[PDB]
């Protein structure tokens, strides 16, 4: 958690790298559908309950 | 000798200002010996410091931050440095006797006033380019706060006032006339006549603080203007007419007939109504509304009629000002106008003139009353509306005849400021345009030359190097490579054929001519950017024809300092040669001379520009053909008395005749812009393959 | 030491208004702690019985007290700015006063950036004091009203709010320290980015008259990528502490629910005294929230102290204040100087002995190598000598002031910097106040009226930089037209004369017996032309003197090293 | 040069520091005055109905 | 005005073979002519162009 | 404006009809340098300062 910044975090804010990808996506791509999923299913689970 | 000068001087340094006394002597030293409280204070923020001439007692110095001036009315101001009540010492530089002296308390009390000044420095202006528009009354507002302030209380209390009145209607409809009740008419009586005293008493006042604050900013705004218009290059004047600038100076006068006006009083009691807004949503939403729709449409129909009455005004003032100049140009030349008998031309030019004013006025009136016209139908419309409205909303209860009027009273009073705004719609578009004229003047580039060199005095060191000039881009040149370099104290002369450009070097010492190519040095600093009122100061020129100003005779010629004493007037005009006939005149001196000297002849006004170039004392002297207006006694007066004008100056000699240059240190033959020979009388005369000798041997 | 205990002298010069500022805040609780009181009311007295009137004497007293609450938070806020801005400008005059004091070595060792970012710490400093951070704590320790108040209301979820208050001090002090390390990487990057954007930007003429661009934005590239990075990581550090704090207040508030709900339904609490404990227990939690989101204001300005104090806690360079020393004249001696530029570098100077009488124009000559070099910066206290004393006029340099000998001294150097001033501007550096006609004679005595006569500015020249817009002769006029404006009892002349060619130079040396006037001029230079008019000339070898006298006294032997440097020359 | 460039400096920060509170006042008053009118109306519909 | 309208200011419609007829009576054809504007040039403000 | 990738240079360098000026109005430095240089070749400029 208290990690300093390594070369692997510094890479990817190089503008070299950002220049060449195009149509970046983020860090974290399916963690939001997972969340919500998530909650839906145990919203569904406690209606029943 | 002048001791706030002196002061100031000293001051200045202690906080790291450079100042030269005599640049502030000339802009700050206006009517001579004495600078003066205000003018010293004056003189002081102009070095970017704060100053404030303050009421201190004696126990109080020693809180103070020093050094501070102590002023005194007798003149003779002295700096306190270093108050210390070790030994109730006071360590003080005096003015008088320079070197810096030690006072005890018993003589500092005998000193002492009770005035100090208190002098400070802070950072200093950052630069920007603020061109003028209505931005520029901003700060002006923001200075005039408190009285904007005072004038808004007073605004919603008026606003405030003017809502009783239709509640006492109502009160007296619903309650006085059913239950039969007198008793209370008394008291609604006795209130409405101290409500209407006391709106009365302040609407007057509110008025009254509010022109008086406009007409101050007013005031600054001129003072700016003219400090402005003296400051412009003459290339700015000579491409325009007089009646153009005068047209434009006289829009400010359409500023302050605008500012000390009901106009923005109008406009704040109409930004006020919301408060009666209120009251006729509680009295019923259905009016109100019709109120708030109708809003609307006015502000529709003014956005509309606006731009084509300004349009109209922009016609209407290049008419206003194409007339002024006509009639300042015929009645500063009334005399050729007469003797040439052109009568019939001028009142044909005058009548197309007054026709075409006088159409373009008719149609900003017609435009006008159209447009006030326009609002009338929609107050009357909604009067009517809301008529039938209150006439159901009466009949089926929920709403009483007494609410009924003073609804009616309510939306009155809302709707009268915006036809008194309407009354002057004229007013506000011809202040629109008089802002933008007046910027027409304020957004140019002077040539003030703002700065920090403080440059000193002039040595008369002369010096051209390789001059090229042109009257205008597409003229022929007039000046070749003219390379140029004078002494001081060098008397010389110029002399060579008309057209050979000896006539442009006066005007290139002066900074009214600028170079094409290479740059004109006085004593070894351009003047490309120099400062002209440091150069033309120290520079005396008298011209073949010059103009006077109708004050008198001893005024004209003590003009640059009118601190001269009587005994130097007497003496340059004795060396002109004009005090003969200065003292047999009727008045002797204070005669006025008349609208560019009228009531005296062509060659007695040639000496007293004479006498008025001599009597500043001016490092570099010019004669710039002065002696060919004169007859034989007057030029042999001037070439006699030549020898005291010439001691202690750069006297420069230009002159047709080679008569005048004889006794010259060395003079100069140009032409066709070209210094072809130069040297002493003798020298150039003993060639005869020359043409100085052609010329000596022709003219004579 | 400077690290925290210099604020509290701060703090107790202005005690009388700091105690205002306190009673203000607690008047600002109680003005708060009157509206849910309100509200309790209405919910149990006017909801549940009857009547208007009682609901019109609460809505007006209300307003009221809104007002006068909004109006006293502002006065409150208006006076802890104005009174933490004197404590911040204080700080800044002390702290530029004792960086002007530091020696020589201190700025020789560092970059410049490193200096500028340590004085823009100062900014940071200023604007965590001038905000709403200590107003917030203060909020947030005038809260036990609000607590007695509930206590008063209901004992059980005041004790859960009251275990709760550990739970916020315990995730702070868990996440703090990492926050503080981030952020201690992050200033060192952002030193380092600023450092090299200063130097980039100063020699830009270097840049770009060579073609190393794309160097250059290689650097920049990696220097802006790290930065970024790091302060992403600093981010998603304050969000966590952020989330952590409000899972805290979410967890207690779904608590004090269920247990009020538990209160309500068994008696012994109103439906109102619920509302209003809630609404005290949020009024409680509102200044920890608000004082969550600016953690990195506290951890930075903490941050900024250590790094002012880095500036502040060096040793200083400053005075010798010992009887009021007087003024110099112009006497000038050496006993027994050895000088070495390191500890751990070659000699220089081994038994250099000299003697200096006033107004003697002295000529100092030799080879590269041979160390005449240092005597301008050894009579100047910069360099401090191995073992040996310096005397000027019989006293000690070691003992003397250093403002008061380097003011006494001026010094031309072979190559001259200048500030982005105007030409008179530079030239009364040490007196802007001073009248424009000694600034005129200085310049006409130096040779530099002439070429500022082809500047169409004139004297008001801007010098685009240190030096640029000015040729390098110009420079040397400039600072030679510098040196002379005042009246220095010492000139040196330390290769002078190198860039001027040689008219310029020929002008100089035709007005040199008006620049020696009165004063102790030594001159050093390469060229052996430019000491031939000298009282007395001198030649050093390695660091010794093996001959001195006149040029001819020392030309007419051709055994001498003189003869031989002076044939060279030729 | 250094103390009257900070002075000036320090009065800028005051002045958009006072502004800026001017600003967050007369939200909070805002506020505040609707949860005032809110609080009538509702404690109005409250002992109404609805 | 211009040079042709100055001189011909008494008669305004004149042609300019009366305005060059009296120019080289005058003698100030041959400076006119030198000019650029020629017999069009504006003299300004009391003729101070001139 | 030259978009297209020049090759390497020789040493030819020209200067034809050179006018330049530190300011926009200062005074002229070189009023009409032409000059010409060959590859390979070593050329010596001297002249007083200015
Ligand atoms: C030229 C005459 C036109 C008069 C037309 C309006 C007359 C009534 C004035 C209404 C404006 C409200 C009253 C003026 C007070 C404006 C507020 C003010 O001055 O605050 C000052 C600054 O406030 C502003 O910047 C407002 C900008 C507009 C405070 O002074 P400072 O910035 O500390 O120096
Ligand atoms: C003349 C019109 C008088 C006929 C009666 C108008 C009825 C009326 O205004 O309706 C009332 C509301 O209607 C409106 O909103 C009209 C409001 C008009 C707002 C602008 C009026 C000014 C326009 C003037 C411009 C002239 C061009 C209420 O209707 P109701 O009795 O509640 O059903």
């Amino acid at each position: 958690l208290d990690t300093p910044v390594r070369e692997k975090d510094e890479n990817e804010f190089l503008p070299a790298h950002l220049e060449l990808i195009e149509t970046p996506v983020s860090r974290r791509p399916r963690l939001v559908a997972y969340f919500i999923m998530g909650f839906l299913v145990i919203a569904v689970i406690l209606s029943v309950l | 000798i002048d001791y706030g000068l002196y002061a100031l001087e000293i001051l200045a340094q202690y906080h790291n200002v450079s100042v030269n006394p005599e640049e502030i002597k000339h802009r700050f030293d206006t009517d001579g010996t004495g600078l003066g409280l205000t003018s010293w204070l004056l003189a002081a923020k102009s070095l970017e410091l704060k100053v404030k001439q303050v009421k201190k007692t004696i126990d109080r110095l020693n809180f103070i931050s020093l050094p501070a001036l102590v002023w005194r009315e007798d003149g003779r101001h002295f700096i306190l440095t270093k108050v210390s009540k070790e030994a109730n010492r006071y360590l003080i530089f005096d003015l008088e006797q320079r070197n810096p002296r030690v006072l005890e308390q018993s003589e500092f009390e005998a000193l002492y006033q009770g005035h100090i000044i208190l002098i400070a420095s802070r950072s200093s202006v950052t630069g920007k380019l603020a061109k003028f528009d209505f931005t520029w009354f901003i700060p002006a507002i923001i200075k005039y706060r408190k009285i904007f302030i005072e004038t808004l209380v007073v605004s919603v209390f008026l606003q405030l006032f003017a809502l009783i009145t239709p509640l006492f209607f109502q009160v007296v409809m619903d309650k006085v006339l059913v239950h039969r009740g007198f008793s209370t008419l008394n008291v609604i009586t006795v209130a409405l006549s101290v409500v209407v005293v006391f709106e009365i008493i302040l609407s007057g006042l509110r008025t009254y603080i509010f022109a008086h604050s406009t007409s101050r900013i007013d005031v600054e705004l001129g003072a700016k203007l003219f400090r402005h218009l003296l400051a412009l290059p003459i290339s700015y004047f000579e491409s325009r007419r007089v009646g153009d600038t005068v047209a434009r100076v006289r829009e400010l006068d359409q500023i302050r007939n605008f500012l000390t006006g009901q106009a923005l009083t109008s406009v704040l009691d109409l930004l006020f109504s919301f408060i009666f807004f209120a009251v006729m949503w509680y009295y019923s939403p259905k009016l109100t509304l019709v109120i708030l729709f109708s809003l609307p449409c006015y502000a529709a129909w003014s956005v509309f009629i606006s731009p084509i009455l300004r349009r109209r005004l922009d016609d209407k003032f290049s008419r206003n000002a194409d007339n002024q100049s006509f009639l300042v140009e015929s009645v500063t030349a009334i005399n050729t106008i007469k003797a040439m008998a052109v009568s019939p031309q001028m009142t044909n030019i005058w009548d197309k003139q007054l026709a075409g004013y006088v159409a373009a006025g008719f149609k900003v009136t017609v435009l006008a009353t159209i447009g006030q016209q326009g609002i009338q139908l929609i107050q009357k419309t909604v009067m009517i509306i809301n008529l039938w409205l209150g006439a159901h909303l009466v009949i089926s209860g929920d709403l009483s005849i007494g609410q009924l009027i003073a609804f009616n009273m309510l939306a009155g009073q809302i709707v009268a400021p915006v036809i008194r705004l309407a009354q002057i719609w004229q007013d506000f578009q011809q202040v629109g345009i008089s802002v933008t004229r007046l910027g027409d003047v304020l957004n140019s580039p002077t040539e003030s030359y703002h700065g920090k060199l403080a440059l000193p005095e002039i040595n008369g060191n002369i010096t051209f190097r390789n001059i090229r000039f042109r009257y205008k881009p597409d003229s022929p040149v007039i000046l070749d490579n003219i390379n140029l370099s004078i002494k001081q104290g060098e008397v010389i002369g110029i002399v060579g054929r008309s057209g050979s450009g000896k006539s442009t070097l006066t005007k290139l010492i002066q900074r009214f001519y600028i170079p094409e190519n290479g740059q004109v040095l006085i004593d070894g600093h351009d003047l490309a950017l120099a400062d002209p009122n440091w150069l033309r100061r120290q520079v005396g020129v008298v011209l073949q024809d010059n103009v006077l100003l109708n004050r008198s005779i001893i005024d004209n010629i003590s003009l640059a300092n009118p601190g001269m004493s009587v005994e130097k007037v007497i003496y340059a005009a004795k060396l002109a040669g004009a005090h003969d006939f200065i003292s047999e005149l009727r008045e002797g001196y204070n005669t006025i001379v008349g609208e560019q000297g009228a009531g005296l002849s062509g060659g007695q006004r040639q000496r007293i520009a004479i006498a008025r170039a001599l009597v500043n004392n001016p490092k570099i002297l010019i004669f710039d053909e002065a002696t060919s207006a004169l007859d034989y006694e007057s030029e042999h007066i001037i070439m006699r008395n030549m020898h005291k004008i010439c001691k202690g100056r750069t006297v420069i000699i230009i002159a047709h005749r080679l008569s005048t240059v004889k006794n010259a240190d060395r003079i100069i033959v140009m032409e066709k812009g070209k210094i072809v020979e130069q040297g002493k009388h003798k020298e150039l005369l003993s060639e005869p393959e020359s043409l100085y000798s052609y010329l000596y041997q022709l003219q004579s």
